[PDB]
């Protein structure tokens, strides 16, 4: 979670952090 | 006799459950408000209009801050802050959390600060303090007071723990896995671009892409006695809509593939009427689209290999079947609103 | 030294077989002649155009009733009818029966009768008389005069039996199903059109299209301990090329996932090294087109629920990686050639 | 009065005309029998389940030669030549020639020399002696006794006449080009395979497929003044139903883009209603699916180059569409049979 | 000399632009830093594995900030602010500004306040101040002083201008018309959600999604003699990669297809020298993945309707073509430093 | 069989008659 | 361009090689 | 048309919702 872990914590509906439980 | 509802997020599964409901004869519920990342316009406009649905034969306008829908207005807002959404103003009983976003019971529960007294997740809650309810295998054992934030649970979970208490409750689960070769959502990208998960990173249209799913545990939640047996994986393949799950459970009592069948056909029109359904007929997935049951078993596909090992592949619209699921749980809350 | 070869059906197999021999270093074998229902323009064509393999990258002429590639002419011939064909003027050894027409011993022998000495067919032998190889296997138990009409089973069999092999060698497979999430083919329509098979009839590029399939027991052939152990399905998917089998399979030696990708991995550098590949990246289908290896493990996605119960999950280029062993069963003929 | 009618070519149009037919008001034509390369069981399964419009409200079923909706029992033969089907002895007046295979003048008047009195080919026809009309365009022009063999062009020219028309009699056209980007057919392959042309030997759903068209220079048997003045192409692309047509006239009066979209939009409401849709919203391609009318003009598209080079863009639904016209044809032939 | 480059928006534009450039002859930039929104373990894997170029075949590595290929490392920044870019400190000559969100003359200005001494557009530019250059049409005007902000135009005009140029000199275009038939891009969502374009917000692979361009307008930038008289429009398909452009021009002396073609072929060879490319063979759209040149004659499509109305069909690798020419225009640039 | 048995048995490389074991 | 698919396709009109839609 | 993407695409020009490439 290097970036993404800071990154997706602010912009958690950003394209590179949406995760949908399929 | 009626509680007031809003919709926040209105994406796929937003807007399924808005026309699912429109297209039921009663309901004890009342759609006030719709939060969303977008005007008015866009959002009377998505919901007419569905590369997937067709277009909603309904009466439908719009206005700077509001879309109607057959005499029914609906406030539209867009504020990505639900502490900020004028929810107790606005005397709003249940809320319908589609965004994706607010997932555990501390996000979920901003809703309740900004004063919505329920919060109905449409999606596995995560962290502690969520109740989790599947119609059709646990719903009986909904109590207001117990969580004000409940969840529906994933589509997945949807068609397969309903599947997996018949196989328990006639031939008992020792264990299995499953697969479900799923439609690409709206988390996976359209082309090869950055994500957080480098298979959702690929380009979903022209790629089966695995992705690691919790459907197969949280079975657990709505049936205990299955905590820990099953497990499973996720293949998105290039279809919009409409997945199919691999079953692939060690029964414990040895029976035969025409059993098995048998006994799925009997809940289809018995205990499981309305969640699941039974099919014979040599379909294909599209022919699944607008689907209202959970689960579709495809017979012909049932296998018992050895008396003891059961393989079920059951078909499910995870938009509309799954959404038809989520009017089901908030009308139920709506029956016991305390 | 060297044995004469045609092709019987320029198709995908057919097609990919000629470029994989191309690609080689060395081979005992010298493809001379062609017979496919289309000119020799079209079949220079395809070969040189594909929307899969891309462009490919030689010398490509052609006239009235040849191909030349690279230096090499090839006779083309359009006779429906094997009886026909020239193959004993034109001293052909083997035939690559690859119209996916004569797939008995009855039908490919045609060849035989027009002079051919061999024949083997690039699909699951139909009846008695064929003798059925995987390389990697049992291709250590070929007898050039033990069949004149030989097999190289289905694509599936050949990323499912190398798997199988190294799994009942080191946890004894007590039996299981597979399932194979496998690209659209020839076979299916691409739109809704008649055929003798209600659900290879619907529109191939936009459901997922479920068919019975053979491969599961075929492994028994090539590992006849396996008889009757292994069974599974097809699910047909919106990609023209590269599949990938989910098998669960009860070991009678229970161990653990780790144990399970540290053997297969062993193998993939080892005893089964060139036939199964071993990847642990998060990577998706289109990453797999060209990989010369018959099965590809995602270690990453391999499972062990209680001990004993196994999922694998493998990746396998159906048309590519399978004509490359289509070539290296060929080219074992040719190195034992009678 | 209601003539008897036979279908010959159970397909997209086949079936698609079928369900026109079976949807409308009142009826001066009587489907009693369908010839098609399948059985019964097959015809009634595909009228039924479908993957694009979706499954067919009716009540169907079949037996060993014939399948019944809602009470109409409609005769079931399967023979490839027209030449031995049973139309004289089945008192068949008018037969739908949608089998993409009799489309000349030539193999179409085999159903007359079988007994039918009177062919509609769906099609452009080929050859000499073939009545074409386009309803809406010169639908009114139509006389029993002026041909047996008549021709509902094709659905391009469908969507190109009832517009070029307008725009002719308005700004007369000069001369013009056209291209069409439509949505694969069944004459394509599904992945690349022999074709006599080229191009449709391409996987059909990874590829942007150009082919030659007479659509364009059809547009002069409907539109005599037009003859010799328009011409253009088509593109396939991956999208399995409905088309959308890009044409640019150069006109002699010249006027500006609000001004044609003025006139479409004044014909949609009143010479060409019920045939050119005039659209003025923001939609996509799946949006049309199920559009009855012939041309869908999408206004916001429209476009004047220097007051005398217009552009227009218009949608049609290559199946739905056209098949209406199809149904439209008939029932103008069996009001005026003799 | 051996300029010094940045990367800003490491997507398709940005990894193929890349690719191009490890795999060129010589080279007068250098490659030092990627700003992206991802970390460098992202920014490698998705250079490496392609769904659309197959496997990047080179040595790459990355570390907690950078990544190697080739021996080459490249710093690994991730700040969505170009404001807060470490350009001066880093001695950055050239940005390359292929975000897709800094493409007005004032957002690209900001990689030059924080260093950067000149910013590479890799899209049209909007707003003043902005030197746009089409390789092979106005490149020799270009100047290192005339402007710090410089774009590479579209792909669309790309392709548009070399042919629209050829059609000028050889025939004089009057005015014109053009549709360009292009693959899906990043900008569209996968299934219908909010977009500020209603069209753009459909679902992308089963749509054809018309979008307005200044593609056609934008070719006046590089040929002033056009300003004004070139229009037209955009259709998104579902394919990946690789497009199509239709151009119908009105020209002032009279020709024929024969003519038309043979100037091109003739430019192709000459002036337009890997830059316009001519196909005379019936190919498809996937055939040209990987054509270096901007424009891709396809020859048998050429058509010019009563001697002043022509129609050009080019293809066009949207992704890797117009990469090269980004490429181009980078190495213009370095050879004209100061 | 009752169509396609015959039918195929005389076309068997037919559109309606390929069936390729995946 | 017919030294096969000019007979082939007349004698089999309907082959997967010959069908020829006027799209 | 701007009652909200105007602003929200101004602050958040990357957003999904936002992107505009020129085709
Ligand atoms: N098949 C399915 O799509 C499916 C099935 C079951 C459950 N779900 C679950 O439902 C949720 C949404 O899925 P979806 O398919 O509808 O995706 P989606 O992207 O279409 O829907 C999300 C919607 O929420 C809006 N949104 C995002 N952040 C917001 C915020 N902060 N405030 C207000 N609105 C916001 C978006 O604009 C969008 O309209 C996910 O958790 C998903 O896992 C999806
Ligand atoms: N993924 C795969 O495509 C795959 C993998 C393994 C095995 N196979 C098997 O290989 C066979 C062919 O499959 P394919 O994918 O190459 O299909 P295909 O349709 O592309 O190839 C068949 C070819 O045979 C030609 N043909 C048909 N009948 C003929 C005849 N009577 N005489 C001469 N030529 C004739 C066709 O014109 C075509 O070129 C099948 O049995 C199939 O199950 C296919
Ligand atoms: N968008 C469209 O689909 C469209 C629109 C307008 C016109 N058309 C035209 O309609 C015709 C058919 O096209 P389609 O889309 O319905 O394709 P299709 O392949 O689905 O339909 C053709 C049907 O004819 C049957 N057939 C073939 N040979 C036969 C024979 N000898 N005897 C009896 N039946 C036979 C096939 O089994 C199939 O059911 C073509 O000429 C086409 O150009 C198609
Ligand atoms: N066919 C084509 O793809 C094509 C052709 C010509 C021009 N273009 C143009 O290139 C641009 C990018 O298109 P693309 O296809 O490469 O899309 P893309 O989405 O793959 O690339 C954009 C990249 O920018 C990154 N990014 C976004 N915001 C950022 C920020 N604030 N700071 C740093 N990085 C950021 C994204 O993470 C992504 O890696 C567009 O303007 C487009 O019009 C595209
Ligand atoms: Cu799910
Ligand atoms: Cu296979
Ligand atoms: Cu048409
Ligand atoms: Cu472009």
């Amino acid at each position: 979670e290097p970036f993404f872990g800071d990154y997706c914590s602010e912009n958690p509906d950003a394209a590179e952090c949406l995760i949908y439980d399929d | 006799m009626t509680i007031r509802v809003a919709i926040n997020g209105f994406g796929r599964i937003g807007r399924n459950f808005l026309r699912c409901w429109f297209g039921r004869q009663n309901t004890d519920l009342e759609v006030v408000a719709i939060n969303n990342t977008s005007d008015a316009r866009t959002a009377a406009h998505l919901l007419e209009y569905d590369s997937v649905l067709g277009r909603f034969n309904a009466d439908i306008s719009y206005d700077e801050n509001s879309i109607t829908v057959n005499g029914k207005t609906m406030k539209i807002v867009c504020d990505r802050n639900p502490l900020n959404l004028p929810w107790k103003e606005w005397d709003i009983d249940l809320v319908i959390e589609s965004t994706g976003v607010f997932v555990t019971a501390e996000g979920a529960s901003k809703h309740i600060q900004a004063g919505a007294k329920k919060v109905l997740i449409t999606a596995p809650g995560k962290g502690e303090g969520v109740g989790t309810y599947v119609i059709g295998v646990n719903d009986s054992e909904y109590r207001h007071e117990d969580f004000a934030v409940i969840s529906n649970a994933s589509c997945t979970t949807n068609c397969l723990a309903p599947v997996a208490k018949v196989l328990h409750d006639n031939f008992g689960i020792i264990k299995g896995t499953m697969t479900t070769t799923h439609s690409y959502t709206l988390d996976q990208r359209i082309l090869d671009a950055s994500h957080r998960d480098l298979r959702r990173a690929r380009a979903a249209a022209v790629n089966i892409v695995p992705t690691t799913t919790g459907a197969a545990k949280a079975v657990a939640l709505v049936i205990p006695e299955l905590k820990g047996k099953l497990n499973g994986i996720a293949l998105r393949v290039p279809t919009p809509n409409v997945s199919v799950v691999d079953l692939v459970v060690q029964v414990e009592k040895p029976t035969i593939t025409e059993q098995v069948n048998e006994v799925l056909q009997k809940a289809s029109q018995t205990t499981m009427k309305g969640i699941i359904k039974y099919s014979d007929l040599p379909l294909v997935s599209s022919d699944f689209r607008g689907t209202d049951e959970s689960s579709i078993v495809d017979s012909s596909l049932t296998l018992v290999m050895d008396g003891d090992l059961v393989k079920v592949i059951a078909w499910y619209d995870n938009e509309w079947g799954y959404s038809q699921r989520v009017v089901d749980l908030a009308e139920l809350a709506a029956r016991k609103w305390a």
